[PDB]
């Protein structure tokens, strides 16, 4: 199904069942359905911690570098996975969301202390 | 029983026993043989036993036979470059003919081994998908990972039906 | 060397010469019968450009694909007459023959 | 610098090929000229609203 | 009823009562399913014991309450394994109900995991062709300069307070739709006391 | 989803999308992080593109490819 | 200067190969598996001897000794410490490079900790991730319970030591801590009960001999070989012992006395052997039976 | 059926009869025993020295049902059904 | 196998392209704005709030 324009993208295709998500990392045309036809499978991502308390992420780095070199784009969740792996730099919003979380918990710690002080 | 003499020829096992896999240059293989004569016996058995095996391994090569056109049997190969390879087969047995063409125009065991390896790269063991293409369909099949809810119900805390209930 | 024609080299039998500078050639290939696992001939017609009109009905010819088709059905050209009808030259000895018999003995020219 | 993992793989490849250099892998960003997002784009390659007056 | 062998089930197969009832043949030797036609259904009944009530033709396991499917009672488990191929007979072979066949399959696998039941263990080849551990993936990587000095990998990972003129420029650009200016974040992640 | 021929919903005729509020400090810091991040990722993309082109040229006119081509041509003769 | 031989030296491999033996009936014991109807051939006496020769070659491949490796050193290498990520996640990520054409000992497998540290995976995490994405037949992601001390003693009571070594070889890597621990516990149980015949004509006999010679405890195996009229093996065992312990009481005694053949067993029995008295008696009994056969 | 069964079963050639008729060893090959050659019968008389002729292609008649089953082309809902031990 | 020509498709395709060049709207029509409602009368679409 030739699309009008478009391009290849490395993104997450959702699998699994209800309440049990599992992602396949695929290179596919951006206009294709999320879970439909793809060009190549480049890895997988299990977001649920396993018995060892680990989130397993498989990355076919050789083929990921190939498809980026062929003009493939990256979805935002995929960019953050590569940042966590050390393959890319940390995404600007992973850094900013971390700072927001620090300011949020710095206010809660301050509110908690003010309440105990009043007590 | 199966019809005809030597019905073993009409089995997939026999047809796959051919060891001649032509190089990419071979495009046409003509066979000139005589129906009678003791010196053309090996060429007749070659047409009877081996031509099916050659065609099976080389489906895109044209094979055409010709009967009683010349005094002696011979093979002729037409290559993509325009070169023609004449092979005189009079007095040779059908096994010697197969070994001859394998040496001059067949792929060696090394070239065939490599091709088989490049095929195995198409079915990566780590990929998940239908059984037709992958070993495993979902990560839930891997021991230690969270199993499928269809077999082991998830804890109430990991279900949206009760996450929204508590939050709401 | 590239060409948009599928059949690059094919051998066939001339079955018609009624078109100008064009020979109608019957080409046969072995096709496996999936149920019987027996090979049967499957024939197809090709029009070949014959500039010199040297083809005779019944001779075996070698066809070469053209770079691009010169007509709706003319995608090949006569590259060589393998076996001239009734005038075969034994490729193994180079002598003329009539069926399975020599017209000139190979011992003539040693 | 390279990202942590890419750097480790570039260095591990050197040592596998016998290279004993201690120079740090470095990305060249001189050729990467970053234009401001408000830089005037090419108007020639821009579309135009089609006719459909309301 | 209450079986006196529930604690040591392997003793029943060694008693005289067992030898008189079964002899040297398997416990399922004399059982036959009742069904129409010559070809039986491809699944045995789901269970012979339904709400503490037994059906009319209970299977070889359910018809003798002293036979206990336990991973230690290996002599009983061996009767449901092919001695020549090591495969577990499918349920229609012996006639056991689906319930007991699952308990047999689990007990057989548990007995093999504990080494109580002998099964064929093949001789496999090594995973790797070379056993060298010199590659950087399993060895030390020369630490980067930032990691030695204790700096972030890239300088823009850290917060840098922007100049006052650039903040004035943004307060004019977004005048009327501003939030309160945030300062540098905490140096570490706080924690609830 | 709708097509361009489907009519606009009447309950959305007067909807006005108000832009979010801006934090000047975080807005400026985040703007600089995106520039540095995208400069580094573009430098990486250029290297991956050069690797893909190098491998294609190597398999076509490499020393090992042209050497194997002459060997096969010699064995044929 | 003078290096002591390794397990894979041609001289050592030749000695251990002869001591192992080659029994086609045991090496090719009928396996309990799904069966097919056998095939039959009509052979002359020459064709049968050739078929038996090929079987011996296929057996020498099946008896190929696995290399004895030293315990691998733990992995502790940090690639980056991104402190800005501290406290943003509660679970750690395990990233595995699944590029097909890479040796498993060269694959990068890293871990992003909740503290923000990017470190290389440990040996145990590596072998577990490799089994997840490149599943090897016979290996499990979770360690089987058969390798617990309580369950191994059950296997030893049934004289299933070779099964334990086949299970261990399929589950653990040769340089793994679990692999070496199980092999040594199996060798020690064989030495305590004199079950050396269980490993003969197997690929594990050489590894067992290598363990006894390095730990200086060949008295049990030496007695077992003399009682079985394997003096050619018992003499090679003492020679291999001197080669790996050149500056020893027995090695010097053999040089001073120029001992050869059975004399080596006597020199070893007096100097370094712990059960020297039981070796002289066992060796004396052998020479008697050999004299009766001579007379 | 009964009369035919007894005829076939009574007219079968044992391995010893095959060894005596051809003066050769009858060697058995089992996949569960690997390449180990197992001699099941040897001729009581002298043992031939000339090998049995190895015809490149045997001219034996095949049963289409056996060939069709070996090629996975045999489809039947009634074959290979689970049944009680017999 | 010879696809039947679709003449009405080609005809309509040229007529549409022609009418789009002879009836094309001008800048004074496309880019006019109502400064009270801040909408373009050509399409009735409002401008973004940050441009008001
Ligand atoms: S199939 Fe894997 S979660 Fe259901
Ligand atoms: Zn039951």
């Amino acid at each position: 199904k030739a699309y009008r324009g478009g391009h290849l993208t490395i993104r997450l295709a959702l699998g699994g069942c209800t309440n049990r998500p599992f992602y396949r990392i695929v290179a596919a045309h951006n206009k294709c359905p999320r879970d439909g036809r793809f060009v190549e499978q480049l890895g997988s991502y299990d977001p649920l911690p396993n018995s060892h308390g680990e989130k397993l992420v498989a990355l076919n780095l050789d083929r990921i570098r190939h498809w980026i070199g062929c003009g493939a784009h990256l979805s935002k969740p995929m960019e953050k996975l590569l940042g966590l792996a050390g393959f890319f730099p940390l995404h600007p919003m992973m850094i900013t969301n971390a700072e927001r979380l620090r300011r949020k918990r710095a206010r809660e710690v301050l509110l908690a202390s003010q309440k105990t002080d009043a007590e | 029983p199966m019809k005809g003499r030597f019905p073993i020829r009409r089995t997939l096992q026999y047809l796959s026993q051919g060891n001649v896999v032509f190089k990419d240059s071979v495009k046409v293989m003509t066979v000139n043989y005589n129906t009678h004569g003791e010196l053309g016996e090996g060429a007749r058995k070659f047409v009877f036993f081996n031509i099916p095996q050659i065609q099976y391994k080389n489906p895109w090569v044209q094979i055409m036979m010709f009967k009683n056109m010349t005094p002696s049997p011979f093979l002729r190969f037409y290559l993509d470059s325009g070169e023609q390879v004449l092979v005189d087969v009079e007095t040779k047995s059908n096994k010697e003919i197969m070994e001859h063409i394998r040496k001059i125009l067949g792929k060696n065991e090394e070239t065939l081994r490599e091709e088989e390896e490049e095929k195995k790269q198409l079915s990566h063991p780590a990929n998940f998908g239908p059984r037709k293409y992958c070993l495993r369909e979902c990560i839930c099949e891997v021991e230690g990972q969270v199993p499928c809810p269809s077999l082991v119900p998830l804890p109430k805390e990991m279900r949206g039906k009760y996450k929204a209930a508590l939050k709401a | 060397v590239r060409s948009s024609v599928h059949a690059r080299w094919i051998v066939g039998k001339v079955i018609g010469t009624k078109m100008q500078k064009t020979a109608k050639v019957r080409v046969t290939r072995l096709v496996l019968d999936p149920y019987l696992l027996k090979y049967f001939n499957k024939r197809k017609t090709y029009f070949a450009h014959d500039a010199l009109q040297q083809c005779t009905v019944g001779d075996i010819v070698l066809l070469r694909a053209l770079p691009v088709p010169r007509a709706k059905h003319v995608k090949h050209e006569l590259a060589e007459i393998v076996f001239k009808v009734g005038k075969v030259i034994d490729p193994v000895t180079g002598k003329p023959c009539a069926g399975t018999t020599y017209l000139e003995s190979p011992l003539s020219s040693e | 610098p390279y990202p942590p993992l890419l750097r480790a793989m570039i260095i591990a490849e050197r040592q596998k090929n016998g290279d004993t250099s201690t120079e740090e892998p470095m990305l060249n960003v001189q050729r990467i000229r970053m234009e401001p997002w408000d830089y005037p784009a090419k108007q020639e390659d821009k579309g135009r609203a089609k006719g459909t007056p309301v | 009823p209450i079986s006196p062998y529930k604690d040591e089930p392997w003793k029943y197969l060694e008693s005289e009562e067992y030898q008189e009832r079964y002899g040297s043949r398997p416990v399922w030797a004399d059982y036959r399913r009742n069904h129409k036609g010559g070809v039986p259904p491809q699944r045995t009944r789901k269970t012979c014991i339904r709400r503490n009530k037994v059906v009319g033709n209970p299977c070889p396991i359910c018809r003798d309450h002293k036979l206990h499917v336990d991973f230690r009672n290996v002599k009983l488990l061996e009767q449901f394994v092919c001695a020549h191929t090591g495969i577990i007979f499918y349920a229609p072979y012996t006639g056991v109900c689906v319930k007991q066949h699952k308990r047999l399959t689990q007990a057989i696998q548990k007995a093999r995991d504990h080494g109580l039941l002998i099964y064929h263990i093949p001789q496999v080849e090594p995973r790797d062709l070379d056993f060298s551990t010199s590659h950087g993936a399993v060895s030390a990587t020369p630490p980067a300069p930032t990691l030695v000095s204790g700096d972030p990998w890239y300088p823009w990972y850290n917060w840098k307070q922007p100049p006052e003129r650039e903040l004035s420029r943004l307060r004019r650009l977004y005048q009327g739709h501003l939030q309160e200016e945030s300062g540098p974040p905490p140096e570490s992640m706080p924690k609830m006391p | 989803r709708k097509t361009r021929h489907d009519p606009l919903a009447k309950s959305k005729i007067e909807r006005v999308n108000m832009p979010p509020a801006v934090d000047p400090a975080e807005f400026f810091v985040l703007m600089e992080r995106y520039q540095h991040y995208r400069q580094t990722v573009r430098a990486l993309r250029m290297e991956f593109v050069s690797e893909v082109q190098r491998k294609v040229h190597e398999a076509r006119a490499g020393v090992l490819a042209e050497r194997k081509a002459l060997k096969d041509a010699a064995e044929h003769r | 200067e003078t290096k002591k031989p390794t397990f894979m030296d041609e001289e050592v491999q030749s000695i251990l190969t002869k001591m192992t033996g080659l029994n086609l009936q045991k090496t090719f014991k009928p396996a309990i598996q799904e069966l097919k109807p056998p095939t039959y051939k009509l052979m002359t006496q020459a064709q049968l001897e050739e078929a038996t020769r090929q079987a011996v070659e296929a057996a020498k491949v099946r008896l190929k000794m696995p290399p004895v490796l030293e315990e691998r050193v733990p992995i502790n290498d940090v690639l980056a410490e991104d402190k800005i990520l501290e406290g943003t996640e509660t679970t750690k990520y395990v990233f595995t490079d699944i590029s097909y054409s890479i040796p498993h000992r060269e694959r990068f497998i890293v871990v992003r900790e909740p503290s923000g540290t990017l470190r290389k995976a440990s040996w145990e995490e590596r072998d577990r991730m490799i089994q997840v994405y490149f599943p090897k037949e016979g290996r499990k992601i979770l360690t089987p319970i058969i390798f617990k001390e309580e369950n191994l003693r059950t296997m030893y009571s049934q004289d299933r030591h070779v099964d334990v070594l086949n299970l261990c070889f399929a589950q653990f890597e040769p340089d793994s801590t679990e692999y070496i621990k199980v092999h040594h516990k199996t060798y020690e149980d064989i030495d305590k009960r004199g079950k050396y015949d269980l490993l003969r004509s197997t690929r594990y006999f050489g590894g067992m001999v290598w363990y006894f010679v390095n730990n200086k405890k060949i008295d049990g195996l030496l007695i077992d070989q003399i009682q079985r009229d394997l003096i050619d093996d018992a003499t090679n065992l003492v020679q291999l012992y001197h080669v790996l312990h050149p500056d020893g009481q027995s090695a010097q005694g053999a040089k001073d006395q120029a001992a050869e053949g059975i004399n080596l067993i006597k020199v070893f029995a007096k100097t370094e052997a712990q059960k020297g008295a039981y070796i002289e008696l066992t060796l004396q009994t052998y020479q008697e039976a050999l004299s009766r056969h001579s007379a | 059926l009964t009369q035919g069964l007894f005829r076939g079963l009574s007219r079968q050639e044992t391995h010893q009869q095959l060894a005596d008729k051809k003066g050769l060893h009858v060697v058995e090959i089992r996949e569960e025993c690997g390449p180990l050659p197992i001699v099941v019968a040897s001729p009581r008389g002298p043992l031939r020295k000339d090998p049995e002729p190895e015809d490149e292609v045997p001219d034996v008649k095949l049963d289409w049902e056996d060939v069709k089953t070996a090629q996975g082309m045999k489809r039947s809902v009634w074959s290979n059904l689970k049944r009680a031990a017999t | 196998k010879k696809v039947r020509p679709r003449l009405i498709a080609e005809l309509a395709r040229r007529v549409r392209a022609l009418r789009e060049q002879l009836n094309r709207p001008r800048d004074s029509q496309l880019y006019a704005v109502d400064y009270e409602t801040l909408t373009r009368p050509f399409s009735g679409r409002r401008l973004p709030v940050r441009a008001w």
